[PDB]
């Protein structure tokens, strides 16, 4: 309990889902669906 | 000490004694949106056919012409003429301020500085009785959207014909052309503007429910239970508890709406960010930004094109792009 | 009688709004 | 009560997730780059859209035989 | 394209426009920090 | 920072806790510059490093590069690029002046004076010192004011500014004489924002613009020592409200009020915002599009003064509201279009059928074909031309782009206008945090009904 | 039980687990809706990422296919299946799993869980007001969304040739249905449809209206600057001016509210009646009954050739959404119409 | 229980229901007349 | 643990986990 901070919890939770969008939004572009 | 007429004028204005608070956007208020009612009425009564799209091409609108309420529209103002300022001096006859369409910048116009002297007039009317004043803050939604439609896209678009129809079904033609040259479904900012007027009805229905449902007896069957006490006393005890521990209970007891203040601040904002939104959204349509275009991006191993729903809507698009202003074009590629 | 019809039911709108907001009853109860 | 803003902070909860969780997210990644998606859940592949017999869309205009249909109009 | 004795700093130059959204996503970690106090 | 108990306001609510700390409130607006220059300077940097030469330099999404370009600054005789050192030492001095801002901005918001008049009373200020308020926009106003007269000495004597109505197709011109006529720019300021005059957009030349920057920047200065050596008059005091809340308000309402101004620059400006850097502005790809299927036709052997249409209009040409003749397809409401294309085909008749039939040049032809074929659609997400289009090329136009994102800015800011407005009036008068439940006033007056 | 022994059995025990205080509430809805919902979420979200719509519709749907969150749609069966509840165990996948799917009934799967999932979210609200011993208007406005996804999923295909007439589980799909709508049925001009759209608009209308005048006549209550910090469920009084509020609206719109029941009575019923006029619309167009045209302009428009309005215009745009679009949407009925006889006018 | 009903109940129509049903009534008919005539 | 709030977040957890690292193996598949 209290070992590891809660909002640096929170922060890695947010960097790991804006990274998992991000590469979301980069496979658009390439690969399956890209339109070219 | 008042004795001189316009320290008693400003007196009257300022003053909240009148039904209806005038003010000093209420010098505005009245004869601008007194003016766009007068000649709105008169339009939809007995205007003669508008030559919308300058094909000489006239829509009756006017219900003396030979259509109903549902059908009838007051036409937007001429493509010949553009968003050129065209009022009634201008013109050299009635009937020419009638044909080219001068009602409807009549009427559009009237009514916007109407709509934001109404959004000044609420802050005032705020000011005069000493309350927080963002409910003009809460009504720019609506009136974002009413610019976004009515002088914002034709002056993207070039043109006040490109404008929204005063009417229901030109409301409906608007729509679809709007649909057509633009892809308003699939864009994200529409979405959010959808999404706000569902969750405005949700949370509205929600709101209602949980305040009516948190309730204790004081009408009975009949009018009133005032047997316990009648009209004239303070007490103040319907309900404050409940209505919060049921909506706990509903999930998962972490979605914390005990504020009654933040609760309303959340109802308040929602729909008007989302109405923002999406008034934004058709001011950039104005400017041809345009929607999520999919089509033909689903493709196999050998490229050949794999359809899909986003193709069935691009169908549907082209399908309302080659009926839409039926002898407007002479020019293939349709630009503004 | 086609449009006259219309132009009653618009004409009965704007009669009963402009009595519920000058003819109304009094605000009581707070 | 543990009411979420304990279990987070303390590293209990982690060195039990520092693992399953990659491991599902691995799980996941091997499904789907083995195929057996596909396999599983009749997708064809990029290059078994269309058979040599047909190459239009496929309908499958049939009830009582719409799995042999489906069987015969799938890739093989 | 960038000069030649900066070509190959295109890579540490290519992430630069993001800095300002990761500025307010920084004060939103520092306000996390201080537990929004 | 402070918490809330000491101050009143939320996390949400932290840069309101900067309303009387002057010396964090500066620092945090240094750093706000340093931010502002930051993102000059990266996105010069990141958008040369993604710059092809050889492709016309509207065509790979570029908003900025073009605003150096059009001061004339490594550009030739045709648009064409021909070298890209000025766009990244521009940006290269952006990156080093934001390091410097950030600097100055992290130190006075960490270590800053906390408060200024009691160390530097130069710098210390309430929001109630009428005369130490017009006294700091005083020195704002002969900075812009400097600013200013820095463009009109650039365009004056340093051999810049881009002229696209320049014969030949556009030519850095060095502007000579420029039209500093009070009845020309107020007349410029004052006509109607319609289309018959286009209030502020429709300049259309260098010199009228080099006028009205001189004009701007003397009054600029001139009004900054004006308010330095003045203190406002009773009217004022009593039409305004002097707080720090009540002057955001009003410069919120300013700046929108720009950034609805600058939306429609983008959009329809030609002069300014050339069509060589930036693409079709609305009236053109639409009016190219009707002249050169004009001279398509005209090549064909067809007779374009024939023309009359589906409707019995004219396919081709067209007589206007008012007599000039005018392009006949649906472009018949832009036909106020002045582009530089046009103007020598265009005399006081109208389009001059006979240039129409003889005098059209082949670099009109090409420019009108290219503008055809990058047209203002684009949709969000790139993709082609219009929404029913599909994926064949990859252009949005930056006219769209600088015209949405600048209505969407200018939108928002008059709604922080209007938020703030309401909350300085609010504040001043007492009843920002609400009814004060002992005495409020709808019991002190007589009942509607 | 009114004071009598009430000997203890199964169902008491039960009954004394179930109505327990957890995280998340169990209930007797908790036999129903737990496992409907989590079924018809999770069969959308397997549907939509890699069941395949290539057999039926001819088109993908799926992220497995190279389609976006506003693409993928768990579609439905084809139109020659008819109206078939489509089983796993059924005549047509015969017991097998990856053969039931790309056939449509993953569709049916998710609509009948739905369906039984809000038919569960109802009795959850029904059971859990018994426990708070509160009245369930929150059910009684709930009986219009699903009133909606009955007229809506279930009696519009029913009444229709088939299930494929149905929206799919999806974005671009409902986009489509909306479209074909639009095209097939002329929706807007329909009067109920009309009533649907007020109420949806003055619900939101009265949302943002109660929420601002709330938050804008919520009293001092303290001394810091943060209204919010301001409130507290121990104090009985009122937290805004009844009072001032109506007075403001009165001066400012005409009229205004008095009652707070009424108020929140009104925020309660614009969208149910709006959402029970839009479903009975719906039912309306599952008969194929259309408010598709209006008489008097027909027959004026067919007889004089330069009137012309935009209820005109419109008919004219639903024509080319029908030759547009069907040619594409219906591959079942086979429509290879050439592109010369299709409606499209002047070089558009 | 008596020969008179003590369930006998007097109607009460205010004005702002009457002022809401009239606008209901032309609602309605603004609505659906278009329609009727067709 | 294995209670009911344990149940409900990890029957809404390991599907979306698992799906999550599906769909990022679906990003770098290509034709
Ligand atoms: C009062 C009643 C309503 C008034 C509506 C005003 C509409 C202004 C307009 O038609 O807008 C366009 C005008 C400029 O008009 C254009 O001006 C152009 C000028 O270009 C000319 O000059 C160019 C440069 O050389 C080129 O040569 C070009 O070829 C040539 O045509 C042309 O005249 C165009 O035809 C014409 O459309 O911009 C401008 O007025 C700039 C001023 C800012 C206007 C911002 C509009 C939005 C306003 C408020 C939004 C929020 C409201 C509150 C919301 C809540
Ligand atoms: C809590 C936590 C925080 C949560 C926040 C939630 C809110 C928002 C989340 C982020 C929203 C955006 C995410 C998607 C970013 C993306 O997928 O990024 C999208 C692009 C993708 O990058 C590249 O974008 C290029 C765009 O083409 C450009 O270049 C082309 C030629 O190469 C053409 O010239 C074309 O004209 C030109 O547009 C190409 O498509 C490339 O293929 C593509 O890789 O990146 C970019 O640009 C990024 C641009 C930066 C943002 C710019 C904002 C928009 C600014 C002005 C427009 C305003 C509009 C208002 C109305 C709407
Ligand atoms: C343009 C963005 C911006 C800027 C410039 C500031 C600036 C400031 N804020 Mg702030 N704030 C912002 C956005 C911003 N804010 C937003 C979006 C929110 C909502 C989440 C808040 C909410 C908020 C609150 C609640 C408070 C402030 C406070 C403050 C002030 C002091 C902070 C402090 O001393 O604590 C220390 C902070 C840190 C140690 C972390 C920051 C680390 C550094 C400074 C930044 C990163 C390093 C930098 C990149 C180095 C540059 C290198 C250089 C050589 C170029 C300060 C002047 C406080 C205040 O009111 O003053 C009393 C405070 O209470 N803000
Ligand atoms: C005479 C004193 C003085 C001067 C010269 C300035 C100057 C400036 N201030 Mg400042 N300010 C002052 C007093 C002064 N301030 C005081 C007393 C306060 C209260 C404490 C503030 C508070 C303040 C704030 C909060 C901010 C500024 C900002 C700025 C800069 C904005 C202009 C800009 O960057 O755009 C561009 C500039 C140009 C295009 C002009 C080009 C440069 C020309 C050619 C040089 C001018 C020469 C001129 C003759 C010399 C100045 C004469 C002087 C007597 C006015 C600018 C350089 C902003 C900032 O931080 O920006 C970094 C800002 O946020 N000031
Ligand atoms: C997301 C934030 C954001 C971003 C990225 C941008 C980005 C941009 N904006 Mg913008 N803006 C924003 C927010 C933003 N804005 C907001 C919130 C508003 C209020 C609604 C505005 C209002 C606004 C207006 C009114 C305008 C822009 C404009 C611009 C463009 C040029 C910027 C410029 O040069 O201005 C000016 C920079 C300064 C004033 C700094 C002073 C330095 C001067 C210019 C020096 C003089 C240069 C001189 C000639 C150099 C010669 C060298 C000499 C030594 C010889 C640019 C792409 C312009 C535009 O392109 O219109 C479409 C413009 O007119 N914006
Ligand atoms: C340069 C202009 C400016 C300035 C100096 C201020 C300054 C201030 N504002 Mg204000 N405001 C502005 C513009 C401005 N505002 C505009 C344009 C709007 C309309 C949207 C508002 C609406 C607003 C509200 C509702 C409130 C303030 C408040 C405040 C005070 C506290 C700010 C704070 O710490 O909140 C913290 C900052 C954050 C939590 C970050 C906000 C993130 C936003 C909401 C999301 C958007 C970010 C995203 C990247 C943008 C997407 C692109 C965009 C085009 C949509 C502060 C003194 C508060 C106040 O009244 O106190 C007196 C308050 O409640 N402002
Ligand atoms: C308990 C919650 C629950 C509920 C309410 C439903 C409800 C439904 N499911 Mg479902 N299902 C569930 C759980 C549930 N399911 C679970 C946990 C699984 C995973 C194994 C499934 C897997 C599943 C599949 C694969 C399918 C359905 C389908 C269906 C639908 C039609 C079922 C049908 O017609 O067959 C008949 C069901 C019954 C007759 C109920 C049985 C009750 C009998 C009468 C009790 C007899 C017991 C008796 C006492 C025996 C002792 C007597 C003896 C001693 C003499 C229906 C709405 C189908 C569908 O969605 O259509 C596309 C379908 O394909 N379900
Ligand atoms: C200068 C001001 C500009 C505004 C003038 C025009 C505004 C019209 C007034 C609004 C309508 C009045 C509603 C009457 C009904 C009425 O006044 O009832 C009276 C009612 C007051 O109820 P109470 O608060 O007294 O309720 C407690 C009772 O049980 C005890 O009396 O007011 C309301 O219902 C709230 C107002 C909602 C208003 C809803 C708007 C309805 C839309 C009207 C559309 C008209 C048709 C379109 C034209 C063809
Ligand atoms: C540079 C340039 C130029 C120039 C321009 C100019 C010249 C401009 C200007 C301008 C101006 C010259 C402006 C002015 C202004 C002002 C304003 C805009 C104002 C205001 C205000 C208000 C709004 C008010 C309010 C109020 C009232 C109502 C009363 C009481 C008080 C108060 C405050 C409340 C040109 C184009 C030529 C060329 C290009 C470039
Ligand atoms: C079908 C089927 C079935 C069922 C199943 C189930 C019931 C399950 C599941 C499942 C699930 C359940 C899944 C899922 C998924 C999910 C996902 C995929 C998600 C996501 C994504 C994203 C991208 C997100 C993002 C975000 C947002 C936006 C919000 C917040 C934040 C975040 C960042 C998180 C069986 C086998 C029985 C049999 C029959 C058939
Ligand atoms: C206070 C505060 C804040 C704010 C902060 C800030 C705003 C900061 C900043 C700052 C800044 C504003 C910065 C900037 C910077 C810059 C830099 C640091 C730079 C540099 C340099 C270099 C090293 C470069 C290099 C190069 C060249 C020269 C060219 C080519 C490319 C390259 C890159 C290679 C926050 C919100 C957090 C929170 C609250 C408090
Ligand atoms: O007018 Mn109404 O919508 Ca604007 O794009 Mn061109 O113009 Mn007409 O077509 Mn497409
Ligand atoms: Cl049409
Ligand atoms: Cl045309
Ligand atoms: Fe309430
Ligand atoms: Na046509």
């Amino acid at each position: 309990i209290g070992r590891i901070p809660l909002w640096l919890v929170g922060t890695v939770v947010g960097l790991l889902a804006i990274g998992l969008l991000a590469i979301f939004f980069y496979g658009s572009y390439v690969g399956l669906g890209s339109s070219l | 000490e008042n004795t001189s007429l316009w320290a008693r004028f400003c007196e009257w204005i300022t003053s909240t004694e009148n039904r209806l608070y005038i003010g000093w956007f209420g010098v505005i208020m009245i004869p601008t949106l007194l003016t766009a009612i007068s000649v709105y009425i008169i339009a939809f009564i007995a205007a003669p056919p508008v030559d919308i799209d300058g094909i000489r091409e006239p829509v009756s609108g006017s219900l003396l012409y030979g259509n109903n309420i549902i059908t009838g529209a007051v036409v937007p103002t001429s493509n010949a003429i553009g968003l050129h300022f065209y009022p009634i001096w201008e013109a050299a006859s009635l009937d020419e301020w009638l044909y080219n369409g001068g009602p409807y910048q009549l009427v559009v116009c009237h009514f916007f500085l109407g709509v934001c002297c109404y959004m000044g007039r609420e802050w005032e009317l705020s000011y005069r009785l000493g309350m927080r004043p963002w409910i003009a803050v809460a009504y720019s939604a609506p009136v974002a959207a009413a610019t976004a439609v009515f002088i914002i896209y034709p002056i993207g678009q070039g043109s006040f014909s490109d404008g929204m129809p005063l009417g229901i079904s030109g409301t409906f033609n608007f729509m679809i052309v709007f649909q057509a040259e633009h892809n308003i479904l699939m864009h994200p900012f529409h979405m959010f503007g959808v999404a706000g007027v569902f969750g405005g009805s949700l949370f509205s229905a929600m709101h209602g429910s949980l305040v009516t449902s948190s309730l204790i007896r004081e009408t009975t069957e009949n009018e009133s239970a005032n047997a316990g006490y009648k009209f004239g006393q303070e007490e103040e005890t319907y309900n404050i508890v409940a209505a919060h521990g049921y909506f706990g209970r509903l999930i998962f007891q972490y979605a914390s709406f005990n504020n009654s203040r933040s609760l309303h601040f959340f109802l308040a904002v929602w729909p008007v960010v989302c109405i923002w939104l999406t008034a934004l959204g058709i001011s950039t349509m104005a400017f041809n930004l345009n929607g999520f275009n999919f089509n033909q991006s689903v493709v196999d191993s050998n490229g050949r094109v794999l359809n899909t729903w986003a193709d069935i809507i691009n169908r549907a698009n082209l399908g309302m792009e080659v009926m839409h202003e039926r002898n407007a074009h002479n020019f293939p590629l349709d630009l503004a | 009688m086609e449009a006259l019809v219309y132009t009653f039911l618009l004409i009965g709108t704007l009669g009963i709004i402009f009595f519920s907001i000058f003819f109304r009853e009094p605000p009581r109860i707070a | 009560e543990r009411p979420f803003s304990d279990i987070l902070t303390s590293i209990r909860y982690w060195v039990i997730h520092s693992i399953t969780v990659p491991s599902l997210f691995i799980a996941g990644w091997l499904f789907v780059s083995t195929g057996l998606a596909y396999d599983v859940f009749g997708s064809p592949r990029p290059n078994e859209y269309f058979t040599e017999d047909r190459q239009d869309a496929p309908l499958i205009t049939d009830r009582f035989n719409a799995l042999e249909q489906v069987k015969k109009l799938s890739a093989q | 394209k960038l000069p030649e004795a900066y070509a190959p700093f295109s890579p540490i130059v290519d992430v630069l426009p993001i800095i300002p959204v990761l500025f307010i996503l920084l004060a939103f970690v520092w306000q996390a920090s201080v537990s929004f106090r | 920072g402070r918490d809330q108990e000491t101050t009143g306001f939320a996390w949400w609510a932290g840069n309101a806790r900067l309303i009387n700390l002057s010396g964090k409130l500066l620092g945090a607006h240094v750093a706000h510059a340093g931010l502002i220059v930051f993102w000059a300077g990266a996105m010069n940097l990141f958008e040369v490093s993604h710059f092809v030469p050889e492709k016309p330099m509207y065509e790979q999404g570029l908003i900025l590069l073009p605003h150096i370009a059009t001061l004339g600054y490594g550009v030739g005789p045709g648009g064409e690029v021909l070298d890209t050192f000025p766009y990244f030492v521009s940006g290269v001095l952006h990156l080093i002046s934001s390091a410097v801002l950030g600097f100055g901005g992290v130190y006075h918001s960490l270590i800053g004076p906390e408060t200024l008049e009691e160390s530097y009373p130069f710098f210390g200020y309430v929001w109630k010192d009428k005369n130490k308020m017009t006294n700091i926009l005083g020195y704002h106003l002969i900075i812009l004011g400097c600013g200013a007269w820095l463009l009109v000495l650039k365009a004056l004597y340093f051999g810049g500014v881009y002229d696209t109505w320049a014969p030949g197709g556009g030519d850095v011109r060095i502007i000579s004489n420029p039209t500093t006529n009070a009845a020309i720019i107020f007349g410029y300021i004052v006509k109607s924002p319609f289309g018959g005059d286009g209030w502020i957009v429709s300049v259309d030349n260098l010199e009228d613009i080099i006028g009205g920057h001189i004009w701007i920047g003397t009054l600029c200065i001139l009004g900054g020592i004006w308010h330095i050596y003045t203190t406002p008059w009773p009217w004022a005091r009593r039409a305004f409200v002097w707080s720090g809340e009540a002057y955001l308000s009003y410069s919120l309402a300013a700046v929108s009020l720009m950034g609805f101004t600058a939306c429609c620059f983008a959009w329809f400006n030609n002069t300014a915002y050339p069509s060589e850097f930036y693409g079709p502005t609305g009236p053109e790809a639409s009016q190219a599009q009707a002249f050169t299927f004009l001279v398509r036709d005209q090549r064909l052997g067809a007779n374009v003064a024939s023309a009359q249409g589906p409707t019995g209009l004219g396919k081709y040409l067209m007589r206007s509201p008012t007599g000039e003749i005018i392009f006949g397809g649906e472009t018949m409401r832009f036909w106020d279009f002045r582009g530089p294309w046009v103007e020598p085909l265009r005399g006081p008749s109208g389009l001059d059928l006979v240039k129409l039939k003889n005098d059209i040049q082949p670099w009109q032809e090409r420019r009108a074909a290219e503008y055809m074929t990058h047209a203002p659609l684009g949709s969000l997400n790139s993709v082609g031309g219009v929404a029913t289009e599909i994926n064949a090329v990859n252009f949005v136009s930056p006219r769209s782009w600088l015209a949405t994102s600048h209505f969407c800015l200018g939108f928002f800011f008059f709604v922080g206008h209007l938020w703030h407005a309401g909350r300085a009036r609010a504040a001043a008068a007492g009843f920002e945090k609400g009814i004060d439940r002992v005495d409020e006033p709808v019991l002190s007056m007589r009942p509607l009904d | 039980i009114g004071t009598y022994q009430e000997k203890r059995t199964w169902f008491d025990d039960a009954d004394d687990w179930l109505r327990q205080d957890r995280f998340v509430f169990v209930g007797w809805s908790g036999l129903l809706l737990l496992p409907c919902a989590y079924f018809a979420v999770g069969g959308w979200l397997t549907g939509c990422t890699f069941v395949t719509s290539w057999y039926t519709h001819g088109l993908a749907s799926s992220y497995i296919e190279g389609c976006n969150f506003l693409t993928a749609a768990v579609s439905t069966p084809a139109n020659s299946l008819g109206h078939s509840l489509l089983f796993v165990w059924g005549p047509e996948a015969q017991g097998d799993l990856t053969r039931w799917f790309q056939l449509g009934g993953l569709w049916a799967f998710v609509a009948l869980h739905g369906a039984f999932g809000l038919i569960g979210f109802m009795l959850r609200q029904f059971e859990i007001a018994r426990s708070v011993n509160l009245r369930p208007y929150n059910a009684i406005a709930f009986s219009a969304p699903i009133a909606v996804f009955v007229s809506v999923f279930l009696i519009y295909p029913l009444g229709q040739s088939g299930w494929f007439f149905a929206p799919s589980f999806g974005v671009a799909s409902i986009f489509r249905f909306i479209l074909f709508f639009q095209g097939f049925h002329n929706w807007t001009l329909n009067p109920f449809h009309m009533m649907g759209v007020a109420g949806v608009l003055g619900a939101a209308l009265l949302c943002a209206i109660h929420g601002a005048t709330v938050e804008n006549t919520l009293f001092e209550d303290g001394d810091g600057a943060n209204t919010f910090r301001a409130f507290n469920p121990t104090q009985a009084e009122e937290t805004y001016s009844m009072v001032t509020a109506n007075r403001f609206w009165s001066q400012i719109f005409g009229v205004a509210f008095s009652n707070k029941r009424w108020l929140h009575f009104f925020m309660l019923f614009v969208p149910v009646t709006g959402l029970w006029m839009s479903a009975l619309g719906v039912v309306g167009l599952a008969l194929n009954l259309r408010a598709y045209d209006f008489v008097s302009q027909e027959i004026r428009a067919a007889e004089d050739p330069e009137f012309e309005t935009f209820y005109t215009k419109n008919i004219l745009l639903n024509e080319g959404i029908r030759a547009w679009m069907a040619a594409q949407d219906q591959p079942h009925e086979k429509l290879t119409l050439p592109e010369e006889v299709l409606p499209r006018g002047n070089a558009l | 229980m008596a020969r008179p009903n003590p369930n006998k109940q007097v109607v009460e129509l205010n004005r702002s229901s009457l002022y809401w049903g009239l606008l209901l009534i032309f609602v309605l008919a603004v609505l659906f007349s278009s329609y009727i005539f067709n | 643990i294995f209670t009911v709030r344990w149940l409900a977040i990890h029957a809404i957890a390991v599907p979306t986990i698992f799906f999550l690292g599906a769909i990022t193996a679906m990003q770098f598949i290509q034709r």
